[PDB]
This record gives C-alpha cells, structure tokens and sequence, in this order.
C-alpha cells in the first residue's frame, strides 16, 4: 500500500488493454537486460486394498453370478474360524464410489430361518446393523458378523 | 565384500572438515558423516551375529569349549577373591586380638 | 563511525526508493500514453536506469559498511578471549606453535590410519 | 575357536566406537603446562585406535574364509563325552556358590549386629 | 492366593489403553477422511487404525495426484511410548521412481514413518495432531512434484552433469544430492509449511574440499532463484558454471571485500575506493569489468568508488573510459590472477597493481 | 530400566521405583514375593525395546499393560511389535507373569506360498505388502537367556549378507 | 555483549532481502500478463501476484526500520589460528552430543577408594557456584559423608553419601529442627509434612535416575543442578492443570532435563 499507490493507479488505469504487454516490455526490458545480462537458460483400488488388509478369517471374493467390471460389484463371503460354527455366506453389494458412502447387505430371511440358533443370529444381526453408524465400511460389517456369531454362540451355551 | 574398507572410509570422512589445507554447514556435514558411520557399524554387527548363529547351530562343540574356558577362569577368580578375604580377616583378627 | 554512517544513510535510501518508484510510474504512464492515441508532454524524463544505478550503489555502500562493522567487532571479541611487548610476542609465538602442533598431530594421525 | 573370534571381532567393534567417542570428547575438552600431556594422551589414543583397526581387519580376514547354509532355515517354528564332563563343572561351581552363600549371610549378620550395637552406644 | 481381584485390574487396563483411539477416530471423521472401523490388527494384543484415502485437495495438479494415488498402499496409525501419547503413522510406497546409493535398491516397496506427539495440555487426539499430519503430507507432495519432474528429465541429460552429480538420499521428504568431481559437496532441498518456501542447505562431506563448501557466499541468491523456478537441472548447471570462479575468489585476503549481487555477478571491492565486476558465463567464460563507470552515463559516477587508470592493459596482458567494456577470460588465467604468487608475503598480482 | 529402592521399617515396607511410583507393602511375604515376580515380567519387554534401538530396527507399538486377551492372575501383561529396517519382516512379542512369552514373526506375502490367492488381487503391487503371521515356539532355540535368543532371531531375518 | 553481532547479521539479511524483493518486483512486473485459461481468472491472478510483492517490500522495509530502532552502539597468520580454534570446539561439541545418545556398549567388562580431600574439594567446587545453595560437610561416623544443604529460606536437605556415591536424602522445611539434642546431625527422622515427603520420594527417584558408570562427579553435579530448581517452589503453577492446588498440594514434580513444575497426578 504505502509508497506504491502511484504504481497501483497506473496499473489499474492501464489494465485490460490490447497493448499492455507491449508497453510493459518496451518500458522495462532494456535496463533489466543491461544491469543483469542475458536471462535464464473395473474394481476400484480401495476395495482391492481393503480386501488385501483384512484378517485371514475371511476369504471374500467375486460373486460367480451377477454383473462385474462396473461401479457396483457383488461379493460372497465365507467364514473360516476354528472357534465358531458355519453360517450363511452373507453376500454384499458395493455401489460405485465406495468412499464417502456405505454398502448395503442383501437380507435372505428364509436362509436364516427354521433354526433357533440361526434366527437368534439373525435378530442379533438386525440389532447390530441398526446400531452401526453411517458411512461405515465393509470390514466393520464383517467384524460385526463375526462378533454377532460369537455372541449368539455364547448365549446358546 | 570388505565392509571394513568403507567403515574406515566413513571414519576418515568424519574428520574431513578438520584436516584441510558458519555453523549450519559443519553441523550438516557431521550429521551425515556420523549417521553413515553408525550404519556401517551396525551392519558389521549384523554380519557377525549371522555368522555366529550359523556356526553355533552347525557345531556346538566350540561353544562347549568356550563354556569350559569361562567356567574355569571364573572358578579361579572366586578362589583368589575368597583367599584375599581370608588373608585380610586373619590380619584384622590379630589386630583386634592385640588389645 | 559505521553506526552513525548507517543512521545518516538510511533516510537517503528511503528517499531514493521513493523517487525511483515515482519516476517508474511517471515513465510507465508516459510510454503507455504514447502507445495509445492521445498526447502529453515529456519534460524532465529522468530515466529509469539512473535511479536503479543509484539505488544499487547505495545498497552496496550500506552492505559494505555493515560487513566492515561486523568483521571488526567479531575480531575484537575473539581477540579479547585469549603488558610488556616482548612477552606478548612470545605468548603469540607459543600460541601459534601450539595450534600448528595440534593441527599437524591430527593430520599425521589421519595419514597414519589411512593412506 | 571361531565363535570366540566372532565375539572378539564384535567386542573390538564396540571398542572402536567407544574410542571414537572418547577421541571426540577429548578434542572437546581441549581449551587452547598440561597441554603437552593432553597431546601425548591424544597421540597414544590415536595409535591404539589404529592398532585396534588393524586387529579388527586381521580378525575379519581370518574369519571370512571359514556361507554354505543360509539364514531363516534354522529357526524352529511350530511346524559325546563333553556333556558328561560339563556336568561336573556345573555341579562343582554350584556347590562353590552355595558355600559362598553361607559366608555372605554370616558376614552380613555380623555387620548388622555391629551396626545395631554401635548405633546406641551414646 | 486370592486377595487380588484380577477382573477390576483387567477392566481398568483395557479402558485406559483403548480410550485414546476414540478421539482420533472422531477427529478423522470430523475432518472428512475415509477410514475403516477401529480394529484389532494381526495379533490380538494391539489395536490399529487404517485410513482408506487421503484428502483430495492437496494443492498440486491432478496428474501428480493420480501418480500419488497409484503409489500409496497404506496409511496405518499406531500408539507407543511411555504414558501412551506418541503416535506413529506409517506409509508404504510402490514403484519408486529413483534409486539411491544407499542400500535402498530393493524390491520396490519403500516404508516411511512419521511421528507426532501432542503437548500435555490439549488432549492426545486433539485437532492439532491431524493438522501436522496434513502439513507433512503437503510437504511430501510438493517435493514429490519436483522429484517426478527430475526423474522424467533424467534420461535426457546434456551428458555434462551425468559425471558431475549423483543422487545420495531420497526419503520422500528431504532430497540430498552429492556433487563434485570427487563427490565432496552436498546439497539438501526440503519444503516446509512454516514459511512456504524451499530451503536449500549446503554442506561439505568428503576428503577433498576446502574448510567450507565455497558456495555459502551466494546461498541467498541460489535460494531465491530456486524459489523463482523450482527446477533441478537449472540449479545443477548453475553450480557447474559457478564452481570454478568462487573457489579462486574465496582464497583472497580479507582490503578485498566480496559483495554477492544477483548470481554470477560478483563485485570485488578494494578497501573503500576501488571496484571490480565479475560475470560468470556458460562454456568456460568469465567477464571482468571496471565497474566504477556507469553503463548509462559518463559524466556521473558511482557514489563511493573511483576509477582505476591503466586496468585495461593489465587485463589484456593475460589474454580514458575504455575500461568500461568487459574483458573475457577462460577460467584459467583468472586463477593465476587471483592465486597468491611469489613476486616475479605471497601477494597476488591484482593486489600489487591496485596498491 | 527396572530398579527398586526398598525401605524396611518396623512393620511395613516402602518401595520406590525408578520412574516415580511408590507402593506400600505389609509384613506378609506373599505380597513381596509377587511384586518382584510381576516386575520380572516387564523386564523382558523393556529388554527387547532397548535392543531394537541398538541393533537398527524400529518399534511400531508398545504397551506395558495390554487391554485384550485372557485374564492374568498375578499381574498384568505387556506387548510390543517391531519392524525390520528393510521393512519387510516384523516381530511381535507378548509376556505375562502367569502365562508368558508368546512370540510371532510376520512375513511378506508371496513367501508363505500356501496362501489362497484371493480373486480381487490381480496385480503385483499387492504382492509386496505383508499379511500372514506365523508363530515360533520359544523352546529348542539357541542362546541360554531370553534376551540372547532374540539376538539370533532379529539377525536371521536380515538380508543374506554372508 | 554479543547481541550486536546478531543485530548486524539480521541487518545484513534484511538489506539482502530488500534488494532481492525489489529485483523480484521489477522482474515479475516485466514478465507481463499470462493466459490462466479462462478470462476471469486471468484478470484476478495478475493483480493478486502483483500486490503480494509490493506488500512484501513494505513489510521488509518496516521490519528493517524496527531493527534500526532496536540497534545501537605475521598478524594474518595469527588470525588464521584464531578462526581455526573456535572452529574446532564447536565441531567436536556436536560430535560429542550425537555419540553419547547412541551408546553402542553392551558391558563394562572385557571378554572406588578416593582420598577424603578429593571429595572435600569436589564439594567445595560445587559450592562455589549457585550462591543460594550452602553446603556443610561432616563425618560423625566413619568415612561416610553427611552433608547439610540449605536452600534460600525454604529447604534443608540432609544427604548421606558412601565414598562420594550419593546414597540417601531427606529434606525438610526451614523452621523445622534439623539437629538432635546432642547437637549432631539427625539422620533418621521425617519432615512431618506431606509435600516434603512427596519431594523426598522425588529426590529418591532422581538419585536413582542419574547414574553414570565411570564419571561420578557429573552425577553429583546433575543432582545439585536438579535440586537447584526447587528454590522457585510455591511461586510456579503446573503446566497442565493451570491451578497451583490439586487435592491440596502445590506442584512438586520437576521434570528431568526440562525443569518445569508439575503435579504428581499430572505426571
Ligand atoms: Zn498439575
């Protein structure tokens, strides 16, 4: 500001002119040249990474059915835990632009029915997924599945 | 191959700025020289430990010989020290008996 | 002496910068007024390069004064760290002998370990 | 005889590092009678450091030639007369240690008694 | 024996050990970073936090942002030290553009550890902890841009700098280059967010050099010109050009004083009455000019200097106001002019002539 | 880094520890016999830390009263994990006064070679980071002490420099 | 005084920055108008870049004037020696600071007795500085040393050392009686105050902390330096909770190598 108002006034009163560059060059090239001399001489990566960094209790892979190589992918899950029994596969669908959103779980009510243990698992599952917050990931849901199975097994015996 | 050579190379480079024929430059130079020296020393340490583990697992007999040597030597240390305590004990016993 | 020279020189530097900026603006407006179609008088143009030369020379003088003052003060402070004249000369000779001996001992050890 | 050489080389490495640190400390302690004494001490330390470097080189040259079996192979995961002679030295040493225990507990009781009796002679 | 009440101790242990992660989770959510749920990692004993993606706006161009987001693999966070307040974040990179001469030519993953630690006021998972993480990430990205440009331009080299300098250290946050015909000097380039500038630092490492790096005289000019245009090849060329004259300049007695103007425009002053201007040029050229004469006028002189008569003939031996035009030397006679030589006290010829 | 000043009075014991912590025992000797044992349980972890500094490596995590796993009876447990300087391998250690010394070594994938190669992993970028742990039994290993064994392990996971 | 050297260096840096800023201003204005893709950004970018350089020039001139207000008032081969000596002490000074932290030694072994005058002169040499500290020595019983150290009008410390190795410390206030009925030093007693008991515990931890293996003089020097910081007690608050009192106790913990007050509960 101070000591430089005339330059600001000159620049503002000169701007958006077709010959501004020519004027500036012709008025300021020679002294600068003389004083100093010459001038200077499919599947998104996030899903692949999160699958790579999951606990070896899970071996999730692509669904043999449904579409592929798109923004929305489908995965089928299997649980291999020595301390827990076998449960339905609990497949998932991943929408496009997975970060900053949440995946959804495809419920299969008839699969979990006809057994008190399996429907106890299912009601604990519904409770936990209602307890999960927004913007959650798939690893959190898988861990919730494992913990719900463990809690149901503990409650049974 | 011959890690000792660049070991002394780094050691002599640590003294480079002194034997020649305002603080930031010397501080930077000593920082890089010292970190290189320590790294080379730790690598030599690692090589010795790998060789020692291989030799120990291949043939424990030399390890047994070293154990025998140390146990004998410490035996003589104990005997000499207890002998020294006894000599001084006799001395002070007679000193206190002269009363 | 250097300090009062600094106090005297600072306002001259401020005035030089002021007139340099003012004449830069005047020359810019005069040239851009020639470039487009309308007329004005030139008169005392007082070219840009002379002002740049004056500013650079005065800055060089100030830098020289500050460097000389700092060097003199540092030399005095370092010399004070370490009455008859020949005893003073003998002390100086002994000090330089000790420094040379330490340096050559270090160099000899460095040559002995390697090379 | 070779494992002892490896241990000696290791120890000489730590002594080399310690001597370098001591050299830098001694250079720091020099402030412009005794100056010649410090200079002679510096010369002695540098020459013994050079001897230590020579000894380390000799040890490395001796141990380098005498790897057929690599590392990471001998780590165990989940999936003749020497022993006879060693035992006697262990038992004998253990017996000696036990004897020292009796002398030590006796001397400490003596010092406790003299402390307690002398504390209140006033 | 049974007077210890082990369950209450266990509850206090886990509660104190695990409550630090809640604030950090809430803060990584609050600043809009996509993370995963806090989870036990690997073995049961230690908890860990993994972050899926770094924030999109980091300040550089999209193409760099892609190459970055094709070389990251992990951004895990962990806790350590006494009193449970030190964080360590760990990054792993793939397809390293460049190799060092350190033992870092291995299977192309490169690990980088960053460490943060809050004050005893302002809690363990405070806002400040992520701010510094973002600042360090920004610095890494801003250095990575220049590193990528230099790596791209490396195969096309004028073959003069190929034998001059080699890369020494690259840690994704500090670049250390080693140069000199004996590899006796080192330069360091590193961005910081405190001043938003590139700080280049010179140093001497190696058994063949002077008491200094003989480049500290123009450190400010080099820093300014690097900040003007962040290019590595230009700085390497400038160092190659200006290495020779400054080596002879720095050996002058200090009568003589050195004023570093804009780079390659050194000004030598004899006491307080005489001046000389020295320009460095490419392809083994140095220009010597009197400097006491104004380039634009003749009647007026400089404020504090006087002309030196007869200098033009003295300069022409080695090859009124006729000395105002430069004279060309070839980086060899300049050494003889500046190096102290016995008289045909070890006085230099220029000192003798000026005296 | 574990050192105690004990001060014996007329029917109590006072214990001061090298890091600003004071305890008051009693005239019964079970308390004092369990105290020392609980401290001998932490020595091993601090021993592995002080050597992870000396020998090059870098610690990734440290806790000296962990908050997971089974429930201990005399004291409380400790755990650490520490990475190779080249970055690929990693060690992890847990110890407790009742149930102690559970060590595991962790590998880069494409060298465990019994792993079900998942489907979403197609590239060779993701074949360089590290997932499979593998436990190593402490017994039948070289070195008399616990600390000594660690020395031969954290040196064998280093590039074949012979 | 050495502040003038730093002032002169800052003035040199300021004038160099001013010259560089003027050159930058004129070069940037000479460069001209750029493209910047669309028209609207092209208009704003040039003005934004032009304003910053002038603002920097004004700021540099203002700070230079602030410094100007702040500032105030055979031989060659000799100087070549001097400028070398100060180049050595600093060069080792860093090298000794970086090697002691990374100690590579594993054991003292390979593969105590001092004259009383030595201890007396060492303690006197400690006593000559720190004028507030006053130290009195005695040997009522054998060769063990009993030292009474008085600090200001606040602290009285009793230290029992076994052959120059510090062994036991007990501190008390000012008005409390330190001598026994006979007139000798009272070794076995308590301060009858909670804060003084807590700082006795702190002193025990401190003496258990400072342990060099083969330099014993630096240990007592560090202990005395740490004990020196306690004179400022009751006038300095904690660095975490702000207030002086926590459960009725003032800050009684002084951190090692960074001597600042702290409550015991604040660690
Ligand atoms: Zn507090």
């Amino acid at each position: 500001q101070y000591l430089c108002q005339p330059l600001l006034d000159a620049v503002l009163a000169n701007i958006r002119s077709p010959v501004f560059n020519h004027s500036l060059y012709r008025t300021f090239v020679p002294a600068m040249t003389a004083i100093h001399g010459p001038p200077i001489t499919s599947i998104p990566s996030v899903l692949q990474g999160e699958v790579a960094r999951l606990d070896p209790k899970f071996l999730v892979n692509l669904d043999p059915s449904h579409c592929s190589n798109n923004g929305t992918v489908h995965l089928i899950c299997k649980l291999d835990d020595k301390d827990l029994p076998s449960v339905p596969p609990l497949e998932l669908s991943v929408p496009a632009d997975y970060p900053a959103q949440s995946p959804l779980w495809i419920d299969r009510q008839w699969q979990y029915d006809a057994n008190p243990f399996l429907q106890s698992v299912h009601r604990c599952m519904t409770s936990r997924l209602l307890q999960l917050p927004d913007k959650h990931s798939v690893t959190a849901l898988l861990n919730t599945w494992a913990q719900s199975v463990h809690q149901a097994c503990l409650s049974a015996a | 191959s011959t890690l000792v050579d660049e070991l002394e190379s780094s050691f002599e480079a640590c003294f480079a700025s002194l034997v020649s024929q305002d603080q930031e430059e010397i501080r930077t130079g000593v920082d890089q020289c010292i970190q290189k020296f320590l790294d080379i020393a730790r690598q030599t340490e690692c090589f010795f430990l790998q060789k020692r583990l291989q030799l120990s697992v291949q043939k424990p007999e030399q390890v047994i010989k070293e154990d025998v040597s140390e146990l004998r030597n410490e035996l003589q240390r104990k005997d000499a020290l207890v002998q020294k305590h006894l000599t001084k004990l006799r001395h002070w016993q007679q000193v206190l008996e002269d009363i | 002496d250097p300090v009062q020279r600094y106090k005297m020189l600072i306002p001259q530097l401020k005035e030089s910068l002021q007139t340099l900026m003012k004449v830069a603006a005047q020359n810019l407006i005069q040239n851009t007024n020639i470039d487009n179609g309308q007329k004005s008088s030139d008169g005392p143009i007082q070219r840009f390069d002379k002002c740049l030369e004056e500013f650079y020379a005065l800055c060089d003088q100030l830098e020289l004064c500050l460097r000389l003052a700092h060097e003199c003060l540092s030399q005095s402070c370092d010399s004070a760290k370490h009455l008859p004249y020949p005893q003073y000369l003998a002390v100086i000779k002994a000090q330089i002998s000790c420094a040379k001996d330490i340096h050559t001992a270090l160099l000899d050890c460095a040559n002995k370990v390697t090379g | 005889n070779t494992a002892s050489l490896c241990r000696i080389g290791q120890e000489t490495v730590q002594d080399i590092v310690y001597r370098t640190m001591e050299i830098f400390q001694l250079l720091r302690n020099m402030q412009l009678g005794t100056y010649q004494d410090r200079l002679t001490k510096l010369q002695d330390n540098l020459r013994q450091l050079s001897v230590l470097f020579r000894k380390l080189r000799l040890v490395y040259d001796k141990c380098n030639e005498n790897d057929p079996i690599p590392v990471e192979q001998l780590i165990p995961y989940v999936e003749s007369e020497e022993r006879r002679e060693i035992a006697e030295v262990n038992k004998k040493l253990k017996q000696k240690n036990q004897q020292l225990k009796q002398i030590m507990d006796q001397l400490r009781n003596l010092i406790w008694d003299i402390n307690a009796m002398l504390a209140m002679r006033n | 024996m049974c007077a210890f009440n082990k369950v209450l101790a266990h509850f206090v242990a886990m509660c104190d050990t695990n409550m630090p992660f809640v604030g950090l989770r809430l803060e990584l959510s609050n600043l809009e970073i996509p993370h995963q749920g806090v989870q036990v990692e690997g073995d049961g004993f230690s908890h860990a936090i993994r972050l899926l993606k770094i924030p999109p706006c980091k300040g550089i161009t999209e193409e760099t942002q892609k190459a970055l987001d094709r070389s990251l693999l992990d951004c895990t966070f962990r806790l350590q030290g006494r009193n449970n307040r030190t964080w360590v974040a760990e990054l792993v990179f793939a397809n390293c553009p460049l190799n060092g001469t350190s033992t870092r030519e291995q299977g192309p993953s490169r690990h980088v550890y960053l460490t943060y630690e809050n004050l005893l006021s302002e809690p363990v998972g405070g806002r400040k902890v992520v701010e510094m993480f973002l600042n360090d990430w920004n610095s890494i990205a801003r250095l990575y841009e220049c590193v990528l440009e230099f790596a791209r331009s490396l195969p096309d080299i004028p073959a003069h700098l190929n034998i001059f300098s080699e890369v020494r250290v690259y840690n994704y946050r500090k670049l250390i280059l080693c140069y000199g015909t004996t590899k006796g000097s080192s330069i360091s380039i590193q961005w910081n967010s405190i001043h938003q500038k590139f700080h280049i630092s010179l140093g001497t490492v190696g058994p063949n050099s002077g008491c200094s790096n003989c480049h500290n005289t123009i450190l400010h000019q080099l820093q300014e010109m690097f900040n003007k245009t962040p290019n590595v090849v230009q700085l390497l060329q400038v160092l190659f050009d200006t290495q020779a004259p400054l080596n002879a300049i720095n050996k002058l007695p200090t009568c003589f004083s050195i004023l570093p103007q804009s780079s390659t425009h050194i000004r030598l002053a004899f006491r307080n009455m005489y001046c000389i201007d020295i320009y460095c040029r490419s392809r083994g050229v140095v220009a010597i000019r009197d400097g006491a004469y104004s380039l634009f006028d003749n009647s007026k002189l400089v404020e504090g200097f006087y002309p030196a008569p007869g200098l033009k003939t003295f300069l022409n031996m080695f090859v009124s106001w006729a000395a105002s035009i430069p004279t060309i030397l070839t980086h060899s006679a300049l050494n003889i002019l500046l190096l102290p030589s016995p008289t045909p006290y070890l006085c230099s010829p220029l000192e003798r002539f000026l005296g | 880094s574990i050192q105690l000043q004990l001060n014996i009075g007329v029917e109590q014991i006072r214990v001061v520890h090298r890091d600003g912590r004071v305890i008051t025992l009693s005239y019964q000797e079970q308390e004092l016999q369990d105290f020392l044992l609980s401290q001998m349980s932490q020595h091993q972890v601090h021993a592995v830390q002080q050597l992870a500094k000396v020998m090059g490596w870098q610690v990734l995590s440290f806790s000296n009263h962990v908050g997971l796993g089974p429930i201990e009876s005399i004291g409380n447990a400790s755990a650490i994990t520490v990475a190779s300087p080249s970055g690929d391998y990693a060690i992890s250690v847990r110890n407790g006064p009742e149930s102690g010394s559970k060590i595991m070594v962790q590998f880069p994938r494409n060298q465990c070679k019994d792993l079900p190669k998942s489907d979403v992993l197609q590239d060779n970028k993701w074949s360089h980071l590290r997932g499979p742990f593998k436990e190593v039994q402490w017994n039948k290993m070289e070195g008399r002490n616990f600390v000594y064994k660690m020395e031969l392990l954290m040196s064998a996971l280093s590039p074949c420099l012979l | 005084v050495s502040v003038n050297l730093e002032a002169f260096s800052q003035a040199i840096s300021a004038i160099q920055a001013l010259r560089s800023s003027v050159s930058r201003v004129f070069d940037c204005l000479k460069d001209g108008m750029r493209n910047k893709e669309t028209l609207e950004g092209r208009e704003k970018a040039f003005i934004a870049h032009f304003q910053d350089n002038l603002h920097s020039v004004n700021r540099d001139l203002n700070e230079l004037e602030r410094l100007s207000n702040l500032v105030g008032k055979l031989y060659s081969q000799l100087l070549q020696a001097y400028k070398w000596s100060n180049k050595l002490q600093y060069h080792a000074g860093l090298a000794s600071g970086l090697l002691n932290q990374q100690s590579l030694k594993r054991s003292a072994n390979q593969m105590l007795v001092l004259p009383p005058q030595y201890v007396d002169d060492v303690i006197s040499r400690i006593d000559r500085m720190f004028p507030e500290m006053s130290i009195h020595l005695s040997r009522p019983n054998g060769t063990s040393a009993m030292l009474l150290v008085t600090l200001g009008k606040v602290l009285k410390v009793i230290v029992v050392m076994r052959s120059l190795f510090i062994d036991r410390t007990i501190v008390k206030g000012y008005n409390e009686n330190v001598y026994t009925e006979d007139g000798k030093l009272d070794i076995w007693s308590k301060s009858n105050y909670q804060v003084f008991q807590k700082v006795t515990d702190h002193a025990t931890t401190a003496l258990l902390h400072y342990q060099l293996p083969q330099m014993p003089d630096v240990v007592v020097r560090s202990f005395m330096t740490w004990l020196r910081s306690y004179i400022k007690l009751f006038q300095a608050p904690c660095q975490r909770c702000g207030k002086f009192l926590q459960d009725g106790l003032p800050p009684t913990w002084r951190d090692f190598r960074t001597l600042e007050a702290f409550h015991d509960t604040c660690r």
